[PDB]
C-alpha cells in the first residue's frame, strides 16, 4: 500500500512536527499512547507508531518531546539525539559534527523502508537559515540522493524573511543550502513567519501569537498536502504528482503554500464560505503565506487540493473565473496551469486551538517567478554581509574554504538568470 | 457468440467502469453478490456478452482492472457491486504514475503490462466467439493515458482482427485538471489514432453543462457524471444484448461511422435528459427525443458541432416506436439543414432500434456523430503543446524516462495531419 | 489383489507419511482408532490396497516408520492419527544421522536396515497380490536419503519384479536447508537413478510458490505443503482403490510415462488450488481445470517445464466428466502448442479418469509430468557438488566412514550422463 | 532417547553453567528442590536432577552452589572440588594438579553415560585464558576423545577480547588450548564479553552491566541451541548436525555464536519484530558476539535456529534475501551456505531479567574467515610476549620445555595457512 516517511530536522522541524503528530492523531482516533499505514506502521498489540525520523544535535527539543505528552507513541530510536548543536553554522552540520550522526540516521531510514510494501518517498522538515536544518539536512539529502534516486524527496522549509529575523548569519547558511539542494530535493515548499503574523492579524483577528500556532497552522496546510494518501475522494493525488506537475525545470523547485480559509470563528458565521469565495482568497496577495506580491512575477504552475464539501462543477468554475482575471498573470507556455485534488474527509480541529471547524477547506501549491525577487533580496544580504569577510573565520574555521561562497553566489546569479529568462 | 471484455485503467477509468458495471448489472437484473432477479428470459439470453457464469448460478463481468497505484481499485471493492467483481482480476502496482505518459507506457507500466496481458489472453481464451475489447480510461493523466495506450498497442498486436473500442475521457478547454495534461494527450492521441478502431471522445466541461443547463442540477457529483456515461455506453451495446427491429453490431457501427480509417472519433449524446421538476412538462415523442438528440446542448465532447460538418451519424433507439416515424424523422433533418452533412455521403444518418428500454423510461435514444468540428479539440491541444515544447518547459520528466524530443515532434505531427484530413471535409 | 507397501523415511519422510495417512483414512471413512463409518460400499472395497483387517473391524495401515533418531516418530505417535499405526511397524535407532548420507547409508544405517528389511518380509507375506512399495523422504538430508536408498536397493534386490515408487523431496535453488545438501542429494540421486521404477520429485519452493501465488495463503506452515503432497500422493492411486472409466494402475502410468529406463523422474501437480477468497468466481469447468493442470505456476518441482519439452505427461481424473470433453482438451493443448511435446511419440498425454471424487470437490485432478526441464534441476546440483568436491570441502565427515573419492566421482558421471540423456530429448 | 551430558569447568564455566540451570528449570516447570530426559536424569521419588559435571580446582564457585538457591537440585558429586587453582597457569592445569582430579572427572562421566540410552554426547563450558579452562578442560578433551571418539564434544569457549582483558598471561593460556584442542573438539562456539557489553549498550540500552547479565544471555544462546533435543518442531536439529554442517576441514571448527532479537522492553513495542527482521540483525556486524568485522571475511557456512512463530516461508524469503545482498560474502566452495532449525516452543524470561517476552526468536552459529584476523593478532600478541622469554619460567616451572610454544607457534601459523587458503 501506499505509504510514505517523515523527517523532523532541527528545533523548528521538531516542533512542526509535533503538531503535525497531533493532527495526525485527532484524525485517525489514536491515543496518546498508540492505542492508517500510510503513516503509522501496526504492531501485533494493537499498537499504532508513526513512521518517522526525529533529528537533533542539541539534545533539549527531542528530550522535550521525550518527556512529554506522547511520549509512549514514539519509539526510542525514531527519536535521536547528538551532544552539541551546530549554532547557526552551514559547516558544523555539513562538515564536522553531521558526518558523526547521519550514518545512524541512513540506517534508521533504510529500516523504515524495508518495513514497507510500496514507499512513496520522504517528507522532510528543516529551515533556511537555522545551523542544524541547513547543512546537516543538506547532508541527509544528498545521502538520500545517492541511495535511492527515483524515491519522492519533499521538502517543508521555513524561509528567512525580509524585514524580521532571528539569527544574524542567517543569509550565509540559506545560501549554502540552496547551492547543496539544488540537484537533490524535487520539491522544497517554502512558509515564512513574518507572512503567517500577517495572515493572523488580518483574517484571524488575532494580534498576540506565538510559535504553536504558526507550527499548527503548518500541520493544517501538511495534511491537506497528504490527505489524499489516507482517505477516499474524486482526483486522488499523489507524492510523486507533485513533482511532475510543479517543477518545469529542475533547477526551479520552490513552490509556496498556502491555505484558506485560516479564519476564527466569529466571522466564518458571517462568511459563506463557497468553493469559489476559498478559490478567490488563495490567489489573493496578502492572504499568502510568504512576503512576496505575486502582482510581481507570472504563475508557472498552480496545484489546488480541495478537502471536504465541494462540488467538482464550483471548482471549475472557480477555476475558469481566476483565469478570466486579467491581473493573475500566467506564463506564455503554461496554458494549462492548473492542478485539482478533492477529498471527501473534511478538516480537523485540534482542541485549544486557533481555527474553528468548516464544511470545506483549500490548500494552495504555486510555482511562480514572484519568489525571484525574494531571491535577489537574499542575494544583495549576503553580498553585503560576505564583501567585509564577516563570520567567515567560524565557516572557514570548520570546513569551509574561500572560493565556495563565489560559488553559491555564482549559482543563485544563474538561478536569477533562469527566472529572467521563464517570465519572458 | 459475440463475448466482449472490459479493460479500465487508471484512476478515472476505474470509476467509471464501477458505474458502468452497476448499471448493466441492473438491466440484467444481477444483484451485486452475481445472484439474478429478473423477471424477463430476455435478460439471461445474451447475459453472456458482458458476463462469464460460475458455480451457484454466479455470474463475474469479464473485466480486467488496472491500476499502478492501489488506492482507486481498494475504493472499487469497498464499494456497493465492488464484490461482483473476480480477485484475480484486479492487477495493480504500488508506484504511482505521476500525471506522466512516459511513466505509465515506458518504465512503471512497462513492468505490469505483461501480467495484464495474461489476464486478457485467459479471458480472450474462455470466448466462445469474442467480438472485441472496450477501454475506460482518461487521457491527461500517466496511467490511463500511458498504461492505457501500451495496454491497447499490445492487444491489436495479438488480436487485429477484433474490435477496439474506448470510451476516453479528454481535457477541457477552460479548466484543465493537470499541468502536463496537453503532453499526455499528445502522446495518447498519437498511439490511438493508429491502433484503435473506434473512440468516444467525452468532456467533463460537457458533463457538467448537461447536467447544470439540461438537468438543472445544483450539486453534481462525479458520480452523477459517470452515470450518465455509463448510459451511453450501455446504449452502444444494446443491440448485443437484446432483440429489436434492427439489430445492430460495433462492427455495423463502425463499417457506417468510420469513412476513413483514421477518422475514429465520435461525440456521444443520450436521450431523454429532463429536469426532476419539469417531466410531466415534456410529452415524450419519437421526434422531440430527435431533436434532443441532435441539439449541441446535449453532447458530451467540447465542441460546437455547427462550427463543422456531419460526416455520419448513428442513432440507436430503445423502446417501442415507429419505424416510419423514424425515418421520417431522419430525412427531415437531413432535407432541412443539408449544409451540416457532408454531401459526398448520401444518407448520413443510420438508425439502430432494440425493443427493450432502460429502466424507468418508455424510450431512449443514444447518438453517436463523427463531426469535422471534432478538429477544434485538436487544434487547441496542439495549440498548447507546442506553446510548452517550444520551451521545453516540463520535459525533464520524460526525457528522464528515455523518451527524446523526435517522438514528441512525431505526435506533433500526427496531430497536424489528423487536423488537415478533418478539414478536408469540413 | 493390488496390495501397496507404504516406507516412510527420516523427518520429512515421516511427517508427509503422518498427512498421507490421514488423507488416506478420511477418503476410506477410517477414524484414528481403526473404525470404519462410511456411507458407501466403495469405501470398502478396495480398503485392502492400503489397510489390513484385524479383529474388531480394526484397519492398521501398511506402513513401515523409520528413523535413525526417536524424536520424530514420537511426534507421530502423539499425533491425532498416529495410534492407528502398528506399533511393531515403528522402527528406529538411537544415534542420529547428522546430515549425513554416509552414517543413513553405510554405517548407522546398515545396523538398522535388516530389522527393517525383516517387517517389509512379514508384510508382504500378508499380500494376496502385492503390487509394490512406495516410499516417502527427502534427498538432502542423511535418513530419508542414505538409509531410504539403501532400503530400496535392498527391497529391489529382493523383489525385482515388483514396482518401486519415491515421493523424494528435492532441494530448492534459491534457500538450501542444509550445506552438505549437493553431497547427499547427489548420493541419492544415483542410487535412484538405477534402483526406481519411478520418482516424483517435489520442490518446497514451489509448494510455497502454490501457498502464496495461487492459494493467497499468507501463512503456510509445513502441515500445509505436506497436505498439497498428500493429495498428489493420493491421486497417483486412486484408481487402485475405486471404479472407473479408465481405471489406471501404477504399472500402466509407468508404461505409459518412462520412454526410456532412467528417464523417471516426474514433476506433479494438483487441480483445482483456488483461494478461499476466490472460491464461488471460479467455474469448475474441465478445460479449466486443464489448464491449471498444464500451468507452471501449478507445477511442484523447482523448473520451468517452458524451458524444456514433455516426453509424456499423465492425467488422473476424478469425478463425474465428459470422456468427450477431456479427449478434445488434450488434443487441442497438443495441436496449439506442439512445440513443448517431443514430436517423435505422438499423442503425448495418456487420460485416467476415476469416478469417486475427493471430499469437498465435484471434480479434481492430479498431474504427472515427464519433461526435459527437469534436467535443469540436475545440472544445478552437479554444479554445486563440483564446486565443493574440487577443493574436497566438508569431504572428511564422509571420508571418515570408509567412502572413497571415486564413488563421488562415479555419482558425478552419473549425474551427467542422465543430464545428456535428458538434452537429448530437449 | 534423546540425552545429553553437560559438563562445566572453571569459574566462568561454573557460572554460566548456574544460568543455564535456572533458565532449564525454568522452561520445564521444575522447582529449586528437583520437584525432560534429554537434560534431567529421573528418579523413583518424583525428583529431577541434572545430568551435569561440575568442575573447579578452586574450592569456591563450587561452595557458592552447593549454598546457595539450586543446592538441592543438584547431586553431591556432579559438583566436584580441589584445593587450589591453576592461577592462570596452562601447565597446572593440563600437567600438574589437572592429573590428580581428572580420573574422578572421568569416572563420574562414564556413570552419567551408563544412566543413558543413547547419548548424542558432550557439551562443555571453559574459557580460553583461564588457567583451569584452558588446560585441565584440554586434559579432560583427550581423555574423552580417547575414550568415545565418536560421541559429540562440543564447546563453548570465552574467547579473550582485543582491546580488553583481565589477565597478563591470556595469550599464553589461549594458545596453549587451541594447539591441544585442535584435534579433538569438534566444535567450539564462541562468545567474547566485550562484544556483549557493545551489544548492551547499542540494543538493550543498557550502560551498567555485570557478570550475571552475560552469563544469562549464553545461556539463551545455549537453551536455543539445544531446543531442538527438547521441544517439537518442523525442522528437529540434533547435537551431530552441526559437526557435519559448520566444519569443513577438521582444523577448521571455531564458529561463532550470536542471538537475535536482544532486546529491552520500551523498544520492543516498537519494533515489529518479524522473521525478515531478526534473520537481517543476526547478519548484522554490530549485533555480532565477538569483536570482528565479518565484512573482512567469506562466510564458509551458517546455522540458523528459529525459536517460536515462524512460517518457514518467511525464513525462506528471509534467507533468499540475505543471499541476494552483495556485501555479505560467501566462498566459492559452499553455494548451499544455510543450515534452518525450527521450534514451537517459544523463548523463556527470567525474573528480574534482561529481556522481555518475545513472539520469536533467533541463534545463529556462523563459521567465518572473519575469525583468522582474531588468531592473528593473538598470534602476534604471544610474539611480543614470548620474545622476551616473559613469565615463561612458571610455565617451564611445572612441567612444559622451551620448544612446545614454538610447535605452538607453528601450529597457530598452519592454521592462518590453512584459513588464508580457504579465502582464496
Ligand atoms: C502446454 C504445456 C505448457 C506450456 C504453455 C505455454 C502454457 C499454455 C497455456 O496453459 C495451458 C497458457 C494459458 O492458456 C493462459 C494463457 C491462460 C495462461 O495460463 O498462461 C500463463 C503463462 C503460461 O506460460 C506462458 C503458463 O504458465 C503456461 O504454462 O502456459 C499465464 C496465465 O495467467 C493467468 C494465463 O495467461 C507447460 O506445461
Ligand atoms: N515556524 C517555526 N519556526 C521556527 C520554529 N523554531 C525555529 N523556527 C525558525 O527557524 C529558524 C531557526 O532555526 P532552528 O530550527 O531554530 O535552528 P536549528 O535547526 O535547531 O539549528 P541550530 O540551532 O543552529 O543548530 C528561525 O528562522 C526561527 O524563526 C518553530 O517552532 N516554528
Ligand atoms: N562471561 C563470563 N566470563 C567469565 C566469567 N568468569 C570469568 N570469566 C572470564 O573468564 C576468564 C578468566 O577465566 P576463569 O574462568 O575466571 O578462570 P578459571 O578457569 O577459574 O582458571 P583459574 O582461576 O586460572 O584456575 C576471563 O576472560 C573472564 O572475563 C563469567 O561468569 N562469565
Ligand atoms: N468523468 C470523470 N472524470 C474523472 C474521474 N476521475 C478523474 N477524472 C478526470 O480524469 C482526469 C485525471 O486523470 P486520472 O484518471 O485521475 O489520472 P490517472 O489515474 O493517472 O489515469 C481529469 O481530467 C479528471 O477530471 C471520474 O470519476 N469521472
Ligand atoms: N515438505 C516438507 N519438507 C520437509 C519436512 N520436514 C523436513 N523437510 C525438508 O526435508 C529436508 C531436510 O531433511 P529431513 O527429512 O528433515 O532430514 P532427515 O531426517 O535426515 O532425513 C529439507 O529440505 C526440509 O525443508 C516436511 O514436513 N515437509
Ligand atoms: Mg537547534
Ligand atoms: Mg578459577
Amino acid at each position: 500500500m501506499r505509504e510514505c516517511i517523515s523527517i523532523h530536522v532541527g528545533q523548528a522541524g521538531v516542533q512542526i512536527g509535533n503538531a503535525c503528530w497531533e493532527l495526525y492523531c485527532l484524525e485517525h482516533g489514536i491515543q496518546p499512547d498508540g492505542q492508517f499505514n500510510t503513516f503509522f506502521s501496526e504492531t501485533g498489540a494493537g499498537k499504532h507508531v508513526p513512521r518517522a525520523v526525529f533529528v537533533d544535535l542539541e539534545p533539549t527539543v527531542i528530550d522535550e518531546v521525550r518527556t512529554g505528552t506522547y511520549r509512549q507513541l514514539f519509539h526510542p530510536e525514531q527519536l535521536i539525539t547528538g551532544k552539541e548543536d551546530a549554532a547557526n553554522n552551514y559547516a558544523r552540520g555539513h562538515y564536522t559534527i553531521g558526518k558523526e550522526i547521519i550514518d545512524l540516521v541512513l540506517d534508521r531510514i533504510r529500516k523504515l523502508a524495508d518495513q514497507c510494501t510500496g514507499l512513496q518517498g520522504f517528507l522532510v522538515f528543516h529551515s533556511f537559515g537555522g545551523g542544524t536544518g541547513s547543512g546537516f539536512t543538506s547532508l541527509l539529502m544528498e545521502r538520500l540522493s545517492v541511495d535511492y534516486g527515483k524515491k519522492s524527496k519533499l521538502e517543508f522549509s521555513i524561509y528567512p524573511a525580509p524585514q524580521v529575523s532571528t539569527a544574524v548569519v542567517e543569509p550565509y547558511n540559506s545560501i549554502l543550502t540552496t547551492h547543496t539542494t539544488l540537484e537533490h530535493s524535487d520539491c522544497a515548499f517554502m512558509v515564512d513567519n513574518e507572512a503567517i503574523y500577517d495572515i493572523c492579524r488580518r483574517n484571524l483577528d488575532i494580534e498576540r501569537p506565538t510559535y504553536t500556532n504558526l507550527n499548527r497552522l503548518i500541520s493544517q496546510i501538511v495534511s491537506s498536502i497528504t490527505a489524499s494518501l489516507r482517505f477516499d475522494g474524486a482526483l486522488n493525488v499523489d507524492l510523486t504528482e507533485f513533482q511532475t506537475n510543479l517543477v518545469p525545470y529542475p533547477r526551479i523547485h520552490f513552490p509556496l503554500a498556502t491555505y484558506a480559509p485560516v479564519i476564527s470563528a466569529e466571522k466564518a458565521y458571517h462568511e459563506q464560505l463557497s468553493v469559489a469565495e476559498i478559490t478567490n482568497a488563495c490567489f489573493e496577495p496578502a492572504n499568502q503565506m510568504v512576503k512576496c506580491d505575486p502582482r510581481h512575477g507570472k504563475y508557472m504552475a498552480c496545484c489546488l487540493l480541495y478537502r471536504g464539501d465541494v462540488v467538482p462543477k464550483d471548482v471549475n468554475a472557480a477555476i475558469a473565473t481566476i483565469k478570466t482575471k486579467r491581473t493573475i498573470q500566467f506564463v506564455d507556455w503554461c496554458p494549462t496551469g492548473f492542478k485539482v485534488g478533492i477529498n471527501y474527509q473534511p478538516p480537523t480541529v485540534v482542541p485549544g486551538g486557533d481555527l474553528a471547524k468548516v464544511q470545506r477547506a483549500v490548500c494552495m501549491l504555486s510555482n511562480t517567478t514572484a519568489i525571484a525577487e525574494a531571491w535577489a533580496r537574499l542575494d544583495h544580504k549576503f553580498d553585503l554581509m560576505y564583501a567585509k569577510r564577516a563570520f567567515v573565520h567560524w565557516y572557514v574555521g570548520e570546513g569551509m574554504e574561500e572560493g565556495e561562497f563565489s560559488e553559491a553566489r555564482e549559482d543563485m546569479a544563474a538561478l536569477e538568470k533562469d527566472y529572467e529568462e521563464v517570465g519572458v | 457468440m459475440r463475448e466482449i471484455v472490459h479493460i479500465q485503467a487508471g484512476q478515472c477509468g476505474n470509476q467509471i467502469g464501477a458505474k458502468f458495471w452497476e448499471v448493466i448489472s441492473d438491466e440484467h437484473g444481477i444483484d451485486p453478490t452475481g445472484s439474478y432477479h429478473g423477471d424477463s428470459d430476455l435478460q439471461l439470453e445474451r447475459i453472456n456478452v458482458y458476463y462469464n457464469e460460475a458455480a451457484g448460478n454466479k455470474y463475474v463481468p469479464r473485466a480486467i482492472l488496472v491500476d499502478l497505484e492501489p488506492g482507486t481499485m481498494d475504493s472499487v471493492r469497498s464499494g456497493p457491486f465492488g464484490q461482483i467483481f473476480r480477485p484475480d482480476n484486479f492487477v495493480f502496482g504500488q508506484s504511482g504514475a505521476g500525471n506522466n505518459w512516459a511513466k505509465g507506457h515506458y518504465t512503471e507500466g512497462a513492468e505490469l503490462v505483461d501480467s495484464v496481458l495474461d489476464v486478457v489472453r485467459k479471458e480472450s481464451e474462455s470466448c466462445d466467439c469474442l467480438q472485441g475489447f472496450q477501454l475506460t480510461h482518461s487521457l491527461g493523466g500517466g496511467t490511463g493515458s500511458g498504461m492505457g495506450t501500451l495496454l491497447i498497442s499490445k492487444i491489436r498486436e495479438e488480436y487485429p482482427d477484433r474490435i477496439m473500442n474506448t470510451f476516453s475521457v479528454v481535457p477541457s478547454p477552460k479548466v484543465s485538471d493537470t499541468v502536463v495534461e496537453p503532453y499526455n494527450a499528445t502522446l495518447s492521441v498519437h498511439q490511438l489514432v493508429e491502433n484503435t478502431d473506434e473512440t468516444y471522445c467525452i468532456d467533463n466541461e460537457a458533463l457538467y453543462d448537461i447536467c447544470f443547463r439540461t438537468l438543472k442540477l445544483t450539486t453534481p457529483t462525479y458520480g452523477d457524471l459517470n452515470h450518465l456515461v455509463s448510459a451511453t455506453m450501455s446504449g452502444v451495446t444494446t443491440c448485443l444484448r437484446f432483440p429489436g427491429q434492427l439489430n445492430a453490431d460495433l462492427r455495423k457501427l463502425a463499417v457506417n461511422m468510420v469513412p476513413f480509417p483514421r477518422l475514429h472519433f465520435f461525440m456521444p449524446g443520450f436521450a431523454p435528459l429532463t429536469s426532476r421538476g419539469s417531466q410531466q412538462y415534456r410529452a415524450l415523442t419519437v421526434p422531440e427525443l430527435t431533436q434532443q438528440m441532435f441539439d449541441a446542448k446535449n453532447m458530451m465532447a467540447a465542441c460546437d458541432p455547427r462550427h463543422g460538418r456531419y460526416l455520419t451519424v448513428a442513432a440507436v433507439f430503445r423502446g417501442r416506436m415507429s419505424m416510419k416515424e423514424v425515418d421520417e424523422q431522419m430525412l427531415n433533418v437531413q432535407n432541412k439543414n443539408s449544409s451540416y452533412f457532408v454531401e459526398w455521403i448520401p444518407n448520413n444518418v443510420k438508425t439502430a432500434v432494440c425493443d427493450i428500454p432502460p429502466r424507468g423510461l418508455k424510450m431512449s435514444a443514444t447518438f453517436i456523430g463523427n463531426s469535422t468540428a471534432i478538429q477544434e479539440l485538436f487544434k487547441r491541444i496542439s495549440e498548447q503543446f507546442t506553446a510548452m515544447f517550444r520551451r521545453k518547459a516540463f520535459l525533464h520528466w520524460y526525457t528522464g524516462e528515455g523518451m527524446d524530443e523526435m517522438e514528441f515532434t512525431e505526435a506533433e505531427s500526427n496531430m497536424n495531419d489528423l487536423v488537415s484530413e478533418y478539414q478536408q471535409y469540413q
